[PDB]
């Protein structure tokens, strides 16, 4: 009554976008370590019961297309949906290999009026990316 | 009728405006913490309980090491945005 | 120990 | 050392970019929901459980009535931003 | 080990800013109903254990001064701190009686390096305000 | 009901 209904055939899809290499013209360097992240996350989310799919070094158009297609699939028999972005970012924005795209435009594909099979179901997005250029100096 | 923006959750590795830290040998701090918590408690805890513990682990267990002193000894706090309408358990 | 621009 | 941005929570009435609804006779939607949950559970539930139930009640119980048809039958989901490192009970 | 330490003499301070009437320069209308909200919030947060004070029709400067001065008080004996803002808004900004101030500028006073007596303690902000002009048409 | 500008 206070929990999301989890009685479905499938926990649901988990799409990982693992962006490690970037065109020089973006000014971005290689994200060493992100393969270890993608391996550890794939194992965790498969172990939870997700159908895990890992994409690598995606262009901005690829990323938009991946998620648009994923929202057009039939999720009737899935309990939720998860997406994991590992990339460079700046505020409100995530890098493909060829530039930046707004994060809201990636997630708006799964809005209620645009993905009727995920209506009333949790749509989760985990985002490893910079969101600006400030540093947290900390305090003891 | 139901709002078109309901039932999203965004688990960001960092707060708006800030860098996010990544260890080239061990992986990014947020992902390390997340996978650690999920192995032990992924089937036992509600999603907000998991992410709150991830927040604590990133906040307390990680401090940056850098040659460049401008980037030395820095800290990180993740950021959760929830439009969820129910508790979420993976069970 | 690297970050995820220099603006 | 701990991060300077840690242990904040922002409970917004609505998601970025959107209007927030208020009934002049009964008060704003978000506050009616918040006080109703708090009066019934403010000392039992963790803050994320409280706010999640507030999210649910705003999402389901309210739908605007306006003379203007451009403002008619609209909906609202609140939005929680958490940098908390622990569970919060008022106890 | 997983809950905030609540073993303090006080729950904490709770500042309610209740802006109903706005200067004509702003062109914002009267927020009827916000007085019922403030009283209801006053009783709830009082009932939780907070020391509540309501401040009516504040200017941007009063709002920054109230929160700066609250930041500089001694919270050694408080568990946490709460601030409730009821006003007109746009994205990232809150209306005073006279104009707008960035929400970030009100909350930054409580960062760990600017308020040592709330270090490791929750700081809660509840914001009833607009964040733009978009409308959620819903879906059955 | 009313909203919390028409920009």
């Amino acid at each position: 009554t206070y929990q999301y209904n989890m009685n479905f055939e499938k926990l649901g899809k988990c799409i990982i976008i693992n962006n490690k290499n970037f065109d020089k013209v973006t000014g971005m360097g290689v994200r060493n370590g992100t393969d270890k992240d993608a391996e550890a996350l794939f194992k965790c989310f498969r172990s939870l019961g997700f159908d895990v799919i890992v994409y690598n070094d995606c262009s901005c158009a690829k990323m938009q297309d991946l998620l648009k297609k994923a929202s057009e699939e039939d999720h009737t028999n899935a309990a939720c949906f998860a997406c994991i972005l590992l990339s460079h970012g700046e505020e409100n924005v995530i890098y493909g290999k060829d530039g930046v795209t707004p994060i809201k435009d990636l997630t708006a594909h799964f809005r209620g009026d645009r993905c009727k099979t995920l209506l009333e179901k949790p749509k989760l997005f985990f985002i490893q990316a910079c969101r600006g250029t400030e540093l947290d100096d900390g305090i003891q | 009728k139901i709002p078109v923006e309901a039932d999203f959750l965004f688990a960001y590795s960092t707060v708006p405006g800030y860098y996010s830290w990544r260890s080239p040998g061990r992986g990014s701090w947020f992902v390390q913490a997340l996978c650690s918590i999920l192995e032990e408690h992924g089937k036992d805890l509600e999603i907000m309980q998991i992410l709150t513990r991830v927040n604590d682990r990133v906040a307390r267990h990680f401090e940056s090491q850098s040659d460049d002193p401008h980037f030395h000894e820095k800290k990180q706090i993740p950021c959760v945005v929830s439009m969820l309408t129910k508790e979420l358990y993976f069970s | 120990d690297e970050v995820x621009a220099a603006a």
